């Protein structure tokens, strides 16, 4: 049972101790924070995720703290860091002052109020992408996979996922939602190179398929992705004791077999030549697809036939009489189990689903493939937002400064109390380029007012110190950007557990 | 022991009271508390967290079962009589610490609580409608998360408060009451927020018909299949003969036709309009079309059975008698008085239009994001459960906070009559009652004398009224916490929640009051 003020500073205490080595380790100029074990395992990692895993957690705050940061690591995974940064900077700046001038609430209100103003600013300095142009994304990309730091591979994980993303862009909610992720989905292959890796119609399915699984090549026939409502009845429309028993086995399998053949002979008709049975399969049903004169597959996951609905991009039915292309294995399809490397691997391609490409990923190893394949993964989180958001903002100090003097002459023009929060967190905002210019090297005091002087004229709208070279620059000419969307959700992000360990007065059982 | 557990008991009452007073109300704030070691989590609203919370004492206990009591009755009022509880013991510990007879005290203090209810009797409003309680539009446009819902905080509010007040909608066979009992009641977003309009039927999130069903039936009958068609798989039912491969074939056709006869039988009994929960088959729906019948599918069960109950007759979302179909009686008609697929928040669903026997309406508020369906979602909840009470209680009184000042006034009359001790029973009494503004203001950063005090200088005689806000109190408010009047933003409470949780803290108190020891070996 702890509560208050010494919470409220814990809180802080607990949050900020945190990102002090984290914000080194933001940019690819980063100071690695070493982890020694109790054990003595030695860890020098710039990735919070991983640093917040090993760490003994003094406080449930800190449990908190994890929470936003797996959120972000869930929501994006990009500037997870980041999320943990500017939350304790509200309650670490303002806090203690604000409590003691007495209020949760008014830096509680003016977290939203600072929040919508810096969103504001942004959709006015992000500026909006060509995702026409895959390299206008690409640079982005390029500029994420240097964020990542891996050029060598993954430049070229750039385009494979770009090329990817574009395809795997699309969804709809009747508000039509830009990218899907869920739907996009990567191959783990030995064997050929990464720049031989590719992306092909619908979702390849290499993840139930390794080794033969739906034959080789079905090149028009189908697929049938089965939802059924197949279950081979024990009599003939209702279901009767089990087979324990010869008898069983005659009178039973005397209704079964019929029933299957009831179902699968209306599989027939849709032109299968393989059948990939997720639902009522069982010893008799796959047996019959062979009498059927179709391949069966046996028990296989819902996730590739979900996938696979994006595959051949079909739906799938529990329909027991109405089985049909349509229904399931839209489009002409193309089924095609190729083994590259040592693995058989089915490719379902003419994807009936719009755009709609998945990855092909053959690496000369795992291994080769793998540096890639996060930045890959990396990259498809950082198109999306492109996508999402096709408003590429300047990163670092110059979507950074700018709304700090705004959020000021906000506080200024409101003049009240929850200036001071807007005070705060226009403050708040100043840390990370401070950090950069902690992080680059050079003194951050006189490259903050430097950068206050590039806002003081410019507005800083371009202009942030760029913490790899720690100098005022260009994003625009640095070529440095990034999306508003991770921009905003970070920082979004960032402001939400300062409104929560704000909030929470009292820690009890 | 003795006072020390008196004072324990206070440092249990206090304890506890100090944390659900920073969770008490909307102002309340979450507060981590550990569910078992590693578990912690972070909630408010005592009588919710202090079930999570394990006491250290069983005079926490038992006041966690009191508010759990109260909770048992309703929620509201048990961070308070908690919180109250702890205010009455802190009270007359003193006067029990002093000279005072834990016996003497609690007379002036029961009595009392005799004499505030006797004013809570004596105060109530039967009009909480138009005025409404904590006004009409503000409760929802408070609960309001305000975005598009904003520019019709009123609008919104005035249409769904007023909808939520009593609109037409047919209760199971349409039992005539206000519509917070049921509300199909609903929010799509698309279209604008302006557009967000209470619907003169059923709304209905649906799978409406194809296949040349016709798209809208004036007037029809209705199945409301909690039932899915599909087909009965059936490889002979019905003529068995092999002549061609067609008949072979046309063997299993026959779980098809059966249903085909029973659709048109059940056409033929009655209805034109079909609503099933499940899938029917591509043919049920055509048996349905081919019988000029528009059948809506795989409806959903809640906004069905609430039609389905009230559809008339007896339905096949209250039927459970299924044959592969069944052909109706005509007491198994549903009934639309007229029944309209219509374009609502960019969006075709099936309405319902009330009921062929019976009435009913609907809202689905058009919005631009899905965020408003999230929000007046909530306010409906809040102005459901305020007009709600509202509803089964026209009696309420006036004000929810502008009763303390009063009341510790009120008693401070009937206090100085009584004399003896007991004037100040009455009085130490009323002093338990002056946190609800506190807490209120604390959990809003408010500065709480200065409010109940002003709120205490609002009086020529006592009284919760709008008439006199200056010479009587009036209402409340939370984030600034000041009083209001009733339609102003001003609050109220039904008149049976307080009495009760005054009713409980009164009694807690005194039995926590009652011992003196604490003993064990």
């Amino acid at each position: 049972r702890e509560s208050g003020r010494k919470v409220q500073s814990g809180n802080i205490n607990a949050a900020k101790t945190i990102a002090d080595i984290i914000r080194t380790c933001l940019g690819p100029k980063s100071m690695m924070k070493m982890l020694l074990d109790p054990m003595g395992g030695i860890v020098m990692t710039n990735d919070g995720n991983a640093i917040l895993r090993e760490i003994q957690v003094q406080h449930p705050a800190a449990k908190s703290m994890i929470e936003i940061s797996r959120t972000q690591d869930e929501e994006v995974g990009d500037g997870t860091t980041s999320v943990i940064i500017l939350a304790g900077e509200m309650l670490s700046v303002a806090e203690h002052f604000l409590e003691q001038q007495m209020h949760p609430t008014v830096v509680i209100s003016a977290y939203r109020k600072a929040l919508d103003d810096m969103i504001s600013t942004l959709k006015k300095i992000s500026i909006p992408v060509d995702i026409s142009d895959s390299d206008m994304m690409l640079n982005i990309i390029n500029s994420s996979i240097t964020t990542k730091a891996i050029s060598r591979w993954s430049s070229l994980a750039c385009n494979i996922a770009l090329d990817a993303v574009k395809m795997v862009q699309f969804e709809e909610n009747g508000r039509k939602e830009i990218d899907i992720k869920k739907y996009a989905r990567v191959e783990k292959i030995p064997g050929g190179i990464i720049e031989d890796s590719c992306v092909l119609r619908g979702v390849m399915i290499n993840k139930d398929v390794t080794h033969p699984r739906m034959r080789r090549y079905i090149k028009n026939p189908r697929i049938v992705l089965l939802d059924s409502s197949l279950e081979y009845k024990k009599g003939e429309s209702q279901t009767d004791i089990e087979i324990t028993r010869e008898e069983d086995f005659t009178r039973i399998l005397q209704m079964e077999e019929e029933y299957i053949q009831q179902l699968c002979e209306d599989i027939i008709q849709l032109k299968p030549d393989v059948v990939i049975t997720e639902k009522g399969i069982s010893d008799l049903a796959q047996h019959y697809l062979m009498r059927a004169n179709i391949t069966a597959i046996r028990r296989v996951r819902k996730t590739d036939n979900n996938r696979i609905a994006r595959a051949c991009g079909a739906r799938i039915v529990s329909r027991p009489e109405e089985l049909r292309e349509d229904d399931v294995g839209t489009g002409a399809g193309l089924l095609e189990i190729k083994k590259i490397g040592d693995e058989y691997f089915t490719f379902i391609t003419d994807c009936k689903d719009p755009k709609a490409c998945t990855i092909l990923l053959r690496g000369a190893s795992k291994e080769i493939l793998s540096e890639v394949e996060r930045n890959l993964q990396d990259a498809m989180q950082v198109c999306r937002n492109v996508l999402l958001d096709p408003q590429l903002v300047p990163g670092g100090g110059a979507s950074e400064m700018a709304v700090a003097h705004a959020l000021t002459e906000k506080s200024k023009a409101m003049t009240g109390v929850e200036q001071w929060p807007y005070r705060a967190v226009a403050q708040a905002l100043e840390v990370i380029p401070r950090t950069l210019i902690q992080n680059c090297g050079a003194s951050t005091i006189r490259l903050l007012t430097s950068l206050r002087a590039k806002h003081t004229q410019e507005n800083c709208e371009t202009w942030g110190v760029n913490g790899e070279t720690g100098t005022l620059v260009d994003m625009k000419e640095l070529g440095i950007w990034e999306p508003l969307a991770v921009k905003l959700q970070t920082y979004k992000t960032a402001v939400e557990t300062a409104v929560l360990l704000l909030r929470i007065d009292d820690i009890v059982s | 022991t003795g006072e020390t557990i008196r004072s324990q008991n206070v440092m249990a009452a206090a304890s506890i009271a100090n944390i659900v007073k920073s969770s008490l109300g909307p102002v309340g704030l979450d507060k981590m508390l550990v569910d078992d070691i590693g578990d912690v989590t972070i909630t408010n609203d005592g009588a919710t967290i202090l079930k999570l919370l394990e006491v250290e004492h069983p005079a926490a206990k038992v006041l966690c079962e009191l508010a759990d009591l109260q909770d048992k009755e309703v929620g509201d009022g048990t961070t308070s009589v908690v919180i109250i509880a702890a205010e009455l013991l802190k009270n007359a510990d003193e006067l029990v610490k002093q000279k005072i007879h834990p016996t003497s005290v609690i007379s002036g203090y029961r009595l009392a609580c005799k004499e505030a209810v006797r004013y809570i009797n004596e105060n109530l409003i039967v009009n909480t409608d138009e005025l409404g309680r904590d006004c009409l539009i503000n409760a929802a446009k408070t609960s309001m998360s305000s975005k598009i819902i904003g520019i019709n905080g009123d609008f919104f509010a005035n249409m769904v408060v007023d909808a939520v007040l009593a609109i037409k909608y047919t209760d199971i066979r349409g039992q005539p009451r206000y519509p917070v009992n049921s509300v199909n009641i609903l929010k799509a977003h698309g279209r604008s927020q302006m557009e967000s309009m209470l619907i003169s039927g059923y709304a209905l999130n649906c799978v409406v018909g194809s296949q040349g069903m016709p798209k809208r039936i004036v007037n029809a009958k209705i199945a409301c299949l909690d039932f899915s068609l599909q087909k009965t798989k059936m490889k002979l039912g019905v003529q068995v003969v092999i002549t061609d491969p067609e008949k072979l074939d046309q063997i299993r056709q026959r779980e098809s036709d059966i249903t085909k006869e029973r659709i048109q039988k059940i056409l033929a009994t009655g209805a034109n309009v079909i609503l099933t929960t499940g899938g029917i088959d591509d043919m049920c729906l055509k048996y349905f079309v081919e019988a000029g019948a528009m059948a809506v599918r795989r409806v959903l069960k809640r906004d069905l059975k609430r039609i389905a109950k009230a559809s008339g007759a007896t339905i096949l979302s209250t039927l459970a008698n299924l044959e592969g179909e069944e052909t109706f009686e005509a007491a198994m008609l549903g009934q639309a008085e007229e029944v309209v697929q219509e374009r609502i928040c960019d969006d075709e669903l099936i309405l319902i239009k009330n009921t062929k026997a019976r009435t009913s309406a609907s809202i689905i508020l058009r919005g631009a994001n899905d965020f408003m369906c999230d929000e007046m979602e909530r306010s409906l909840h809040d102005a459901l459960c305020v007009v709600k009470r509202v509803l089964e209680s026209k009696s309420v009184v006036p004000g929810g906070g502008a009763v303390e000042a009063a009341l510790s006034i009120y008693l401070e009359n009937y206090a100085t009559s009584m004399g003896s001790r007991e004037q100040l029973a009455i009085a130490e009494f009323a002093r338990s009652l002056l946190v609800i503004p506190n807490t209120l203001a604390v959990n809003a950063a408010q500065d709480s004398t200065d409010l109940v005090a002003k709120l205490r200088a609002f009086h020529n005689e006592a009284q919760v009224n709008p008439e006199r806000k200056n010479l009587k109190w009036i209402g409340l408010d939370l984030s600034n916490g000041k009083p209001r009047d009733n339609k102003q933003a001003g609050v109220f409470e039904p008149t049976i929640v307080k009495v009760k949780s005054l009713k409980f803290a009164t009694e807690a108190a005194i039995t926590i009051l009652r011992i003196d020891d604490l003993i064990k070996l």
